[PDB]
């Protein structure tokens, strides 16, 4: 799995592959690993255990709902459930969430992290492959955030055996 | 220092009236009041902070002796000054130990 | 164990082998790994731990009962029991369920997955062997869904040591 | 991660690197691993699991609040929560805390330790590297505590692969 | 380590970082991992112990004589012995060679690998990161084969904790 | 063990601890780990079994003859054989050599390593600690190359449980 | 860590080293591993996990308090908390406790053991080293119990890498 | 096994237990682990298979000829071959040699080790226990070098479960 | 540890060694592993974890008390506490219990076993060694049950490294 997000020119994109693999064999190549939350105004992409990912996703959605859908605050409250005595079971998955304001990556262990400057996030086995292609594309091109995402995902896919070419790209106008 | 005397029926006014009952006349000097307040603020700061309640704890520790011998001192007048307070309020609460748990 | 399902021409089939093996030794060769649920109107085939499989099966049946027997909804509710804090123990088994409308595979870890296009599912150690024979048979033949299932199971059986030739094929008229 | 603290000339400093690494790959190089607590009058730096560190930090902050912000007493009470029957889950992280009076290192296993003489503490993978450079700098130089910290961190960073050069140095006037 | 090679416009470039690590600590940051061979006619890069490399660089000279400076003939030969010669399977490393007509990678395992229609090769723990950057840069930019390698090393070095910034770029002619 | 080397003002010094351990117990504390070689023209230090060392010290004498007392030529050669000669890969150790123009480190794995513009080298479990102390001392003090090595050993020996205080400092000339 | 106790001539002594080590690196060399309990009338020395040791110590102190400070009875009641159904978590540490009457060693697993005849106890990694030196000293010398302890600890320290020379000796007049 | 050597007053003694174990069971209790070599001029002790020893004892005779009965010269030589000769690294054991001017220990790994200003050496699982006893006895008593070894074996044998009480003490002259 | 029991001529004996060992080192050689229960009318000997043994022993004693001290019934009720849903933690120890009527061995896992014919039981590491010597002694001698026990224990002790010669033999007149 590969998920990457780029934010430039007042545009936010988050896309990912579609390959679902059981061991060293593929099961499905058309999975949607990026979806819209909170009245379709926040982008979310997940990686890791198929079940753990969905539960991390779902848990986060409940949060957005208990707040005015504020990405940051929500991320922080969800992560707080891991920073207590009640050892809330950990999930072997990761999420990339974004909207018109910020972009974050949240993990099933309980921590939130923000970009760096070029507003680029990437998770999954193929993450760092799309990450490089994107950093490169951003510091040397004028390509749209939507173009960078598709181009980097493809690259990543040609390197990682668990990342295919069936993308699902969501952008927030 | 101000809670000690200004308020209606302050601790200093209460003890004055209590001892007057036994025929004893007591008077707190400005310096005395100041030490009672320093001690109170001092232990609230080094140990557990209970606010103005600490004043009650300290006064009691201070009026310990007179409260017992008041009946045997009728007609007399007692002057609670700096020295009287430094004697009554011994020295530094009690230790500060805690390194017993440290490695 | 091998279980495969094909859906074509308004016909749905789900069949499987009969070999039950303890370690590298066979115990029984006539087991029925495919059975009918909800007034015999939904097909279900299981693979994995003998006990875990039955409990996954049973748990699913209770679901169909608490709903109007809707395959999808049922699958989603069962999977939801794994996507919460109460770490509902995981089962080392998998189910293939189908009816006149859809076909799904459900796992003891808590996720539901749908086919791809050719409406073909397969689970178990011998799964991918029957899977190939079936994809092949479907994209190059006019054979019935019932014929494809029997032919692919046989093939799978000649390759996997834990898959025999004692089939149990159920189809939904 | 590398965190070191030096106390000399009535000055207390605590600084650390900024590299956040996932496995053998860097994720972020601008993290703030040293922060101010209790009305910004106590310095704290952490190392270890990103989530475990924050929870160790947070747990300690609640302590300072339940006391008059006394470093020692707080450290001892927090550590006491591990010295009971209720096996308070252990955290794989460490903290360096200091103020105008003392400097301590607290671990997620439940123990508090004080310096030695030169008032120098250091934790993390790169700890002992900054530690040596500092002991050396303190027993043979007149450099400020603030200068020693920056110089030792840099050194440590040139040796440990998980320690970068993006420092965050806090000192208590 | 990261060694990347890019051929664009009769120009063949090969650059690499200079970090030598012993476990998780840096041993040397200014290292030459790309040497000029066969009378400055064949530039090569290694990813292993310099000695291991030197032993194989000298041996590639020999094989390049048995055959008329044919990089490929000489290469395919080396790998045929590296795996057969018991003394050579002792030396573990990655090799990249370029001259004027083609680029290659020699492994002590599999064997020679030629570039795609992009003319790019990369080896070392950070290789795939540099590869991803390059492949994007060469497909969306007009940057020189030298300005590309330049950037790709920076990108990789920032993600891999075993790669630094001291580059040894060897152009040609 | 800890062997550190510092060159400052035409002065090249090499010192080391003297502890010989068998597992977690001390076997000998007064050991010489730095010997004078090539007619007292080349001082060397080892980190391994003395026998292993002696076998390699005598062999460095030989290689230093094939070439005109060129420390580097002789070194690069040794490591080329240490890894190729099946009998030499039996001897595991670290080597440090200095003479009058340069200092080096020979490994039974990678290969030769030269100092940075600081002229300092260190090996042994405590090496990196001594290295950290030195690098700081040489960049902030005017202490002699001998007074530095002196201190660095003390610092390292106090952190490493496999290093002691009996030093064998060999200066030059 | 090394802790030893000798009882002779109506005198009881219990002493230990001061080295605190994290892995193969020392952290502190001035720790007090022997302390006085119950109005300073009972000697106690501990070894093992820094946190587990303190909790074993603390747990024992509460006992002495709930009884008239009787060493034996206290030891037996503390150990009883491990000999029940409620699997009171085990502590990876050991204690040596003594007074004017008896000397015992208590473990975090739940058992109490008494000397043998020469009234000598010793625990920790360096225990048996001080133990021998002491048995020897007791069956062939007229040295005070206080002298034997210091002399044996020193010996032990020169053998075990986790035992230093910074002793803390307590005796009960 | 436990072999200890003590030199005091021109008197060099070497004694050892006699237990031969196979796993956790005794195979033989009356064994000679100290033999007289070089025409009763060099007493030696081994800690390993007698055959392994005999093979090395005969070989120490040879090396003691190449050099004028120089125990050290002969020793340092043996260890130089024990590690280089592929057949010798097959034999695992510990060796202790004494004659009239010095005592030594030969290892199939590191290499020769000389006593401290105490003139005492010990090998075998119980070695360090005997060592501890001796070092104390020789520093606080006037007992003979023979009455010391005597006692040290008793002490060690009582702590080590792989050492017994049948001693083979070989004095000299 | 070794414990054996023989019943012949209306006499019941149960004896055992005294060695208490921590790892491969002895701690105490005078332990009493055989004791009298229920008004001293039932013999009990234990083996295994020092703490687990005592808790197995203690648990059994409470049983005898809740019944008229009937060995069999008691053994069966104690074992019943392991044959339920409440997974009563298992103890790594074993007991040999006897009286004027029967002899049994009870384990910390929950099962009771009776002799065979010659009324001989034995547990511990050295068990089967004393067992053979006893079977032999019983099927070929007229020696008392008390004589057989002492003789077999001694034998066992000369074979097992964890079994000494300090016996404690109890017999029921
Ligand atoms: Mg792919
Ligand atoms: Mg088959
Ligand atoms: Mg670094
Ligand atoms: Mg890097
Ligand atoms: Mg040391
Ligand atoms: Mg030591
Ligand atoms: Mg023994
Ligand atoms: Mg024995």
């Amino acid at each position: 799995t590969t998920i990457v997000s780029v934010r430039r020119n007042g545009q936010v994109v988050v896309g990912g592959d579609g390959q679902v693999s059981l061991g060293n064999t593929v099961m499905k190549g058309n999975a949607r690993k990026v979806r819209r939350l909170y009245n379709g105004k926040v982008l979310a992409g997940f990686a890791g255990g198929t079940a753990d990912a969905f539960t991390l996703f779902e848990l986060f959605e409940r949060k957005l709902e208990m707040h005015q859908g504020h990405l940051l605050k929500s991320a922080v409250e969800l992560a707080k459930d891991w920073r207590t005595d009640r050892a809330l079971r950990k999930l072997e998955a990761m999420l990339i969430v974004a909207d018109e304001k910020e972009s974050l990556i949240i993990t099933g262990i309980g921590d939130v992290v923000q970009p760096e400057e070029d507003q680029i996030l990437a998770i999954g086995s193929g993450g760092n492959y799309a990450l490089s292609a994107a950093r490169a594309l951003v510091e040397n091109t004028e390509l749209s955030a939507h173009e960078i995402v598709e181009k980097s995902l493809r690259i990543a896919g040609d390197i990682c055996v668990f990342t295919n070419t069936n993308f699902t790209i969501e952008e927030l106008p | 220092e101000r809670i000690l005397t200004e308020p209606h029926a302050s601790l200093t006014e209460q003890y004055k009236a209590l001892m007057a009952t036994e025929g004893v006349n007591i008077a707190f000097t400005t310096d005395a009041v100041k030490k009672i307040a320093e001690a109170a603020f001092r232990v609230n700061e080094k140990t557990e902070n209970i606010g103005a309640r600490r004043l009650h704890t300290v006064m009691e520790r201070l009026m310990d002796k007179i409260s017992f011998s008041a009946s045997d001192m009728n007609g007399q007048t007692v002057n609670i000054d700096a020295a009287y307070v430094a004697d009554a309020l011994g020295e530094v609460v009690e230790n500060e130990d805690l390194s017993r748990f440290i490695l």
